[PDB]
RNA sequence: CCAUAGGUUAAUGAGGCGAACCGGGGGAACUGAAACAUCUAAGUACCCCGAGGAAAAGAAAUCAACCGAGAUUCCCCCAG
RNA sequence: UUUUGUAUAAUGGGUCAGCGACUUAUAUUCUGUAGCAAGGUUAACCGAAUAGGGGAGCCGAAGGGAAACCGAGUCUUAACU
RNA sequence: AGGACCGAACCGACUAAUGUUGAAAAAUUAGCGGAUGACUUGUGGCUGGGGGUGAAAGGCCAAUCAAACCGGGAGAUAGCU
RNA sequence: GUAACGGGGCUAAACCAUGCACCGAAGCUGCGGCAGCGACGCGCGUUGUUGGGUAGGGGAGCGUUCUGUAAGCCUG
RNA sequence: GUUUAUUAAAAACACAGCACUGUGCAAACACGAAAGUGGACGUAUACGGUGUGACGCCUGCCCGGUGCCGGAAGGUUAAUU
RNA sequence: AAUUCCUUGUCGGGUAAGUUCCGACCUGCACGAAUGGCGUAAUGAUGGCCAGGCUGUCUCCACCCGAGACUCAGUGAAAUUGAACUCGCUGUGAAGAUGCAGUGUACCCGCGGCAAGACGGAAAGACCCCGUGAACCUUUACUAUAGCUUGACACUGAACAUAUGUUCUAACGUUGACCCGUAAUCCGGGUUGCGGACAGUGUCUGGUGGGUAGUUUGACUGGGGCGGUCUCCUCCUAAAGAGUAACGGAGGAGCACGAAGGUUGGCUAAUCCUGGUCGGACAUCAGGAGGUUAGUGCAAUGGCAUAAGCCAGCUUGACUGCGAGCGUGACGGCGCGAGCAGGUGCGAAAGCAGGUCAUAGUGAUCCGGUGGUUCUGAAUGGAAGGGCCAUC
């Protein structure tokens, strides 16, 4: 980063923002993880012991990425609309 | 000893962008300069520095028009 | 050993989904009331970083 | 220099302000001019503060 | 004046040495910061005291997060 | 060798022999190459085991936003042509 | 009598020449000053490094002194050669 | 120390004009060879073209000691 | 007399004499985290510091500045509360 | 003058001749009274000057005696050294040549001598500059700090009087006396006197603090220093696009303005001539000439009559969110911008308005302040703090 004495670049422009605690403990499950949680009831509990999320993940999203093409209970996860139309179109429901 | 000069501003970069007959988007700038030496013509506007612009997509035109023989830029669309 | 963030530049640039960084501007921290409305809009919106310049982030931001 | 920083501040309670500078010494009568006030989204009455 | 201090004798132990490791008492500066004082180097070098075959720590007035874990120590992650 | 430029009257070497200067560790990025591939790979450790076990993790398959949050979108803005 | 006088020993070091890879990392030779004193000398002792000691020259403190020597931090750092 | 044609010397061996010869380089051509890059064909041929280099970048190698291959192979 | 041991011996240092100033003794002052010790087995005719430098004739004006000494009514002012 | 620059001052003395010396003068560049003034016998390996004596100091060297030098025998160093087949001259050339060019001269090799050259040897120039080097020294540089000093609290108590005064004794001090441990003076204990809640010490605290410590003390520059300069605007240099250097040539800025901004409507300058109370060269009035030679809030340049110049009415577009596109920058940035949304002013309307004829009037980030905004909120609800927007 030094430029010479010229006050540097990471220097020159301000701060921004906030970490987040939030953020470090909320994940996104793709529609082709759904598929990898074993008995199709998707929770918390169920992404952790399939190793798609981490242990200390306390809330998740699916998102519409990838496919799903089973009938898989979402339970107590939030859903995008894309997803819940994807999860919805395979047989699915979406539990809150 | 000393001299009192040894001042000067830094360059303008004023002048012409865009010559006769280029083809250019409207907003393109095609003159840049102090006071009216150049005038817009039609689809052409006049900035507050006098930045003469193109208000319309075509070919910059350079005329000489009016009872004053005034420079007009244009832009034929 | 590993790598040390230089931190002060983990402030200022958040990485793009390309490898670009976007900062915020400078010019917008104070000495506002003489600027104009339009110059401080245009300053709002973050921007990213040029060419010349993702050299030396990219060197302060090994695990960006 | 001699113009001094103002705030004008919205009558409608917005909490919203325009800064502008003033010659306090030829002009001592408060500064009041309608403006626009994004809050509200109305031209409303702003009236002379300090900044 | 009682008494105590003091005195003598006996028994038992200590003393000094040792490369590192360990716990403790003190504790730099060069250097880096492209100067420099905050900061860094570093609780490092060094000095001192003490110990052991290891030492120290250790059995929650600890974490956690409304679910739970269950002393200390060490290793890999967490994470530059 | 250093220089704009050295036969230079600039520098260095009396000669020979031997020795004498881009390394190592870890992290990170790029290239090549090999494996596997929407996956890839394990660390400590266990194991006499270069095996085998160990997937804790890490990277990747999603981004946008300061963030809550939303999500193939998102942010901006009362709202976007 | 005397920090009295002249002058050896003794203590010193003003001038000159020599010497300057010396006979000698400070001398020799010819002259020179003090020579009962604030003199000189033997043996032993004490003062220790930002410290000593100094009739003071930054002098001297083991041929080293505007901060001794030895070992260590140490491969300090060296945008210089 | 001649010392203000490089010298000898020159009355042209000077100068001007015109013309034709010739000399003259690692330039160009000829002959032989090597390599880079690119075509066009089938790693080979044919053909075009390129190959002065400091800092510096890229490519490809030589040799040295050591380990395996090697209780092999060479060696009184 | 002393001095730059080893390029300066002098007009430099010291000196008796002078003056200012501190110091009442567990002295001031100095060496010491301290205990102590020097000052001194001294006691203001003494001791420390500073300047001047035998002796002779002398040593003028300025207290605004900077110190030092004395004052402390009033202004300002720390921890504390 | 140990002081006097000018200066070898001037005058006198001394010498044939005297920048020195001695005596004066005062015009003291820039003496002066204990960082003493002026004298002063004696003293001095002290500085200056003169004279007698004396002489190889010299005119100007000669000879001699010794020790080297020289030759023989024995022993046997050194610095230096890219390699040498190692001439002169004139030129050339990293600009002063044994080595290049041209030319001249020159058989090969010692020995004694001499030092003009080999930019000879010696020592990585000590001067000079540079390095965001060092050291030590200075101080009313900065920051600290030992020491000294202030007060509060602690060790630290009791009466009486009105936070202070007095008295007291029992803490505490004692480097007073005496007694004992003791063969000891240190030390401790005891007794007694004197002090006495003072002193003193700890923690905290204000002052003082080159006594000591760590450091800082810019760059450009026809060497450095001194002076000047450092950012921004305008012109010229600048070679008819842009850009373009110098300690080149000339000037400006670090603002102003709620109107000097917006818009609608209107208007047109300097200067001079002729006439006219005071009134003059120049006031205002009238006519004409003239045609921007004026004007522009402030430099210069480019503009400006459809005025951008001058006057008046109504006003707040000196709006908020955005922004196709483009200019200009290494970058940070800076600039121009039609159009879109909302809401506004002026105009009958077309329209115009996101400050000002344009180009100077400026300051990144950090840190913190103020207002807004539940975006975040470390068990949870809050809050603090943080973020975001506005602003200082
Ligand atoms: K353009
Ligand atoms: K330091
Ligand atoms: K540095
Ligand atoms: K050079
Ligand atoms: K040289
Ligand atoms: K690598
Ligand atoms: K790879
Ligand atoms: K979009
Ligand atoms: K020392
Ligand atoms: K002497
Ligand atoms: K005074
Ligand atoms: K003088
Ligand atoms: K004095
Ligand atoms: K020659
Ligand atoms: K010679
Ligand atoms: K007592
Ligand atoms: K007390
Ligand atoms: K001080
Ligand atoms: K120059
Ligand atoms: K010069
Ligand atoms: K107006
Ligand atoms: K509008
Ligand atoms: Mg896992
Ligand atoms: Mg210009
Ligand atoms: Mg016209
Ligand atoms: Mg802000
Ligand atoms: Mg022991
Ligand atoms: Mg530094
Ligand atoms: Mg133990
Ligand atoms: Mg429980
Ligand atoms: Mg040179
Ligand atoms: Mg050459
Ligand atoms: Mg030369
Ligand atoms: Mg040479
Ligand atoms: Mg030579
Ligand atoms: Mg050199
Ligand atoms: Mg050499
Ligand atoms: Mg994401
Ligand atoms: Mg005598
Ligand atoms: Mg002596
Ligand atoms: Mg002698
Ligand atoms: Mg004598
Ligand atoms: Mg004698
Ligand atoms: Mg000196
Ligand atoms: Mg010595
Ligand atoms: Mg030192
Ligand atoms: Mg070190
Ligand atoms: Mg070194
Ligand atoms: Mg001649
Ligand atoms: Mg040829
Ligand atoms: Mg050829
Ligand atoms: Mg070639
Ligand atoms: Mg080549
Ligand atoms: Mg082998
Ligand atoms: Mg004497
Ligand atoms: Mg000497
Ligand atoms: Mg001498
Ligand atoms: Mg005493
Ligand atoms: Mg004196
Ligand atoms: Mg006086
Ligand atoms: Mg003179
Ligand atoms: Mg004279
Ligand atoms: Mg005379
Ligand atoms: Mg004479
Ligand atoms: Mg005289
Ligand atoms: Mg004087
Ligand atoms: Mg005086
Ligand atoms: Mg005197
Ligand atoms: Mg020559
Ligand atoms: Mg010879
Ligand atoms: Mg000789
Ligand atoms: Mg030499
Ligand atoms: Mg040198
Ligand atoms: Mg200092
Ligand atoms: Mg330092
Ligand atoms: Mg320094
Ligand atoms: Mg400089
Ligand atoms: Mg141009
Ligand atoms: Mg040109
Ligand atoms: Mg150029
Ligand atoms: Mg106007
Ligand atoms: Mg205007
Ligand atoms: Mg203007
Ligand atoms: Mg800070
Ligand atoms: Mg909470
Ligand atoms: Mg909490």
């Amino acid at each position: 980063g030094f430029e010479g004495g010229q006050m540097p670049l990471y220097r020159r422009l301000p701060k921004f923002g906030f970490t987040s605690r939030k953020a470090a403990i909320t994940a996104e499950i793709r529609l082709s993880d759904l598929a990898k949680v074993e008995g199709g009831v998707v929770d918390l509990n169920t992404l952790k012991a399939a190793n798609i999320i981490g242990i200390q993940i306390e809330f998740a999203k699916v998102i519409l990425a990838g496919e799903v093409t089973t009938p898989v209970t979402v339970r107590g996860l939030r859903v995008t609309k894309g997803a819940r139309a994807a999860i919805e179109a395979a047989g699915g429901k979406i539990e809150e | 000893g000393s001299t009192r000069n040894g001042r000067d501003s830094e360059a303008k970069r004023l002048g012409v962008k865009r010559f006769g007959g280029e083809s250019v988007l409207a907003g393109s700038i095609i003159v840049r300069q102090r006071g009216t030496k150049f005038h817009a013509g039609a689809n052409v506007g006049c900035g507050r520095d006098h930045t003469l612009f193109a208000k319309a997509d075509g070919k910059v035109k350079f005329e000489v028009k009016g009872p004053k023989n005034r420079k007009f830029i244009s832009i034929e669309a | 050993p590993k790598i040390k963030t230089v931190r002060g530049a983990a402030k200022r640039f958040k990485k793009t989904g390309k490898g670009g960084f976007k900062h915020k501007h400078a010019n917008l921290r104070h000495i506002l009331t003489k600027k104009a409305t339009k110059r401080k809009r245009h300053l709002r919106p973050k921007a990213m970083v040029s060419k010349g310049d993702l050299g030396l982030v990219i060197a302060c931001l090994p695990y960006a | 220099g001699i113009r001094e920083k103002i705030k004008l501040v919205s009558s409608a309670g917005t909490g919203h302000f325009y800064t502008t500078t003033k010659n306090k010494r030829t002009k001592p009568e408060k500064l009041e001019l309608k403006k626009f006030d994004p809050v509200v989204r109305q031209h409303v009455i702003y009236k002379e503060a300090k900044i």
